[PDB]
């Protein structure tokens, strides 16, 4: 009750239940996953999505049930002298798949290349960070988002 | 590009032995199906193919 | 627009270690080559811009095989395998992927060295200044470290404070030394009224302050 | 090699149109693409634009309403005109020779720099005074001494000794502002001084705005 | 597969397509471009850079593109004289239009 009662809470959105009738179920097991993600790309985190995050770091299955939930915390992240502290691996790799949770962090890009360093042009190093440095940006914000099953 | 007409260029196809009196997955050119190949004597017209 | 920030902006470094100077940008610098392009320029006292590494990874035409950078995306980093006493200067980074081009803060680069004892002078007013309408005398400070002082004029053993003014030099690219100087602005109508006049000077490498003086009436 | 340099005004009126030329000595007509970059005191640099040979250029969004720029085979010289101006456009400026055409940006060769002043106020002429040794201005084997400028406008100036000849031991520290409105700056030499008597101390003093060339005498006592 | 798997090629970049796959989706019809440029100058030749030959030469457009390929060739391009048979257009007055 409390909890879509609240209305700090910025996004509060979910089916496989209506969240009416929470209040009356014993289900067996609860996952609580909380990451962050920037303002940007929220509604990628539904499953049957396609995108940059949804496809390679955090896939839901179509046969999901549970709820998303998502708030601004944009309060105690920024505005100082950058953030740099939610790192991130960018368009590569070869997709995934719901539920993995790999960690592999390697240097590897087409071209018949060896594995040596960064060297821009043949190589490059996948992980990089996110920036809420500015003040600017509905999309651009530090949101924070959980994501309940069933 | 490739949106303007059909497709008359394309990309060399490979070939594999062919084989008889055992159960196999064919693929004559396009055709697709599972069963034993073996000789006929039927009169086939030059211009037909199946 | 596209802002740029280093980090630190200030850096001390003894002779021989390695630096280095970091300059993260806002937004990817990738362009549809594989390339990503980058500038480092270096800015001595007193001179006009140089280039050094145009790229991120090929260096410039005559300049010394010590420095280089690396990094994809929006990091870089550059190195200084081992400083010297002509490194003395302003850094800055551009991005140039597309219009308009705009550089950063400026790391400014510190060079350390073993304390040396300061050396003191007085500049007494000459006849002209004493008939052109105003009086001035200036104390003299030279090859000192660290820049850290402070200065009082005792006019009749007055403290006197609100009509002078000091002036500092960037440090030195031969010897790593700073140098200061104190001028003080006087009328004629009181100016008759003093005889002794002297300012004082305290650093960190002398064992006791020193007062320099100086009486009237004495060509 | 390529030497770049400029020339012009160093003061100008508000709301007036400001014109230079950077002209270009040594390599001749080429496929290189012409920049200008400013930088305000004290602050970071700021790029202005590009000019192609023929003729074509792109500008910078802030700055593309009331500036022009153009070029001269014929001379080899290429003049930035910026019209309207106020008094935050006073600054130094220099030209390039590579250009940040937002593909590379190898700023390949900068000029010397021209400094110019935005104000109504007038062009004032300095008055020169030595800075005589003294006894209290020798403290062993050592003296020192120099020259003083007063009451000159605008900036800068160009302090030499002995037409270049004493190198060691110079030093010109950054004029200061006064509260009356006109600046001051000084200039000190040090010398391991042991032929005091026969040397022949003079400041070479100029001023471009104003035309003046002074070359002050400095003796002891 | 012929020029894909040679190692004479410094340089092999393709754009919209992975180099390997090519074999399988067949397209209705190709073009071979060609000429003759520096070996620092290769870098213009770009989905929509801005140098001397992407504004006043041939000049790739933003739409699709295939696969640009360049090796080095001083073999046989050499001597005391030089080849001044080779020429290019630096003087012109206006941008162009994608393969002009």
């Amino acid at each position: 009750s409390v909890l879509y009662n609240s209305a700090s809470f910025s996004t509060f959105k979910c089916y496989g239940v209506s969240p009416t009738k929470l209040n009356d179920l014993c289900f067996t097991n609860v996952y609580a996953d909380s990451f962050v993600i920037r303002g940007d790309e929220v509604r990628q985190i539904a499953p049957g999505q396609t995108g940059k995050i949804a496809d390679y770091n955090y896939k839901l299955p179509d046969d999901f049930t549970g709820c998303v939930i998502a708030w601004n915390s944009n309060n105690l992240d920024s505005k100082v002298g950058g953030n740099y502290n939610y790192l991130y691996r960018l368009f590569r790799k070869s997709n995934l798949k719901p539920f993995e949770r790999d960690i592999s962090t390697e240097i590897y890009q087409a071209g018949s290349t060896p594995c040596n360093g960064v060297e821009g042009f043949n190589c490059y190093f996948p992980l990089q960070s996110y920036g809420f440095q500015p003040t600017n940006g509905v999309g651009y914000q530090p949101y924070r988002v959980v994501v309940l099953s069933f | 590009e490739l949106l303007h007409a059909p497709a008359t260029v394309c990309g060399p196809k490979k070939s594999t032995n062919l084989v008889k009196n055992k159960c196999v997955n064919f693929n004559f050119n396009g055709l697709t199906g599972t069963g034993v190949l073996t000789e006929s004597n039927k009169k086939f017209l030059p211009f037909q193919q199946f | 627009d596209i802002v740029m920030t280093q980090s630190p902006l200030s850096l001390p470094v003894t002779p021989g270690e390695p630096a280095s100077i970091s300059c993260r940008s806002s937004q990817s610098l990738l362009q549809n080559n594989g390339y990503n392009y980058l500038a480092w320029y270096l800015q001595k006292p007193g001179q006009s811009p140089q280039l050094l590494i145009y790229l991120s990874s090929t260096r410039a035409s005559g300049v010394p095989d010590r420095f280089s950078g690396s990094g994809s995306g929006t990091d870089f980093t550059l190195k200084i395998s081992r400083v010297e006493a002509e490194d003395v200067g302003v850094y800055y980074c551009m991005q140039s992927l597309q219009i308009p081009g705009t550089f950063g803060q400026g790391t400014r680069l510190e060079i350390k060295r073993t304390v040396a004892a300061p050396s003191v002078f007085i500049f007494p007013p000459s006849d002209e200044q004493l008939k052109s309408g105003t009086a001035s005398v200036v104390c003299l400070l030279n090859n000192f470290y660290p820049r850290e002082a402070k200065v009082q004029w005792k006019v009749d053993n007055a403290l006197q404070s609100g009509n002078s003014q000091e002036s500092v030099t960037e440090q030195d690219s031969k010897d790593s030394t700073y140098s200061l100087s104190s001028t003080l602005t006087l009328s004629k109508a009181d100016y008759e009224k003093h005889k002794v006049y002297a300012c004082e000077v305290t650093h960190q490498g002398l064992s006791s302050p020193v007062t320099k003086s100086f009486n009237r009436g004495e060509c | 090699q390529v030497q770049l340099q400029e020339s012009g005004p160093g003061l100008v009126k508000p709301s007036e149109t400001l014109s230079l030329t950077c002209t270009v000595s040594g390599g001749f007509i080429g496929p290189h693409y012409w920049s200008w970059v400013r930088q305000p005191p004290g602050k970071g640099l700021e790029w202005i634009g590009y000019i192609y040979i023929s003729g074509s250029t792109n500008y910078n969004p802030s700055l593309k309403s009331r500036l022009t720029i153009s070029v001269d085979m014929s001379k080899s010289q290429f003049s930035l005109t910026l019209s309207s101006a106020t008094a935050a456009d006073t600054a130094v400026y220099y030209c390039a020779r590579g250009g940040g055409y937002l593909e590379t940006g190898p700023f390949e060769y900068w000029g010397q720099g021209t400094l110019v002043t935005v104000s109504s106020a007038s062009t004032k002429g300095p008055s020169v005074f030595p800075l005589a040794p003294s006894s209290k201005s020798t403290s062993g084997g050592t003296a020192a001494l120099g020259c003083l400028v007063k009451d000159y406008f605008p900036e800068p100036v160009t302090v030499s000794w002995n037409s270049g000849a004493l190198t060691s031991g110079v030093h010109t520290f950054p004029a200061v502002l006064q509260s009356s409105g006109l600046y001051s700056l000084s200039s000190v030499v040090t010398v391991p001084s042991s032929s005091l008597g026969t040397q022949t101390y003079i400041c070479n003093v100029n001023h471009k705005p104003s035309n003046t060339k002074v070359d002050k005498r400095v003796e002891p006592k």
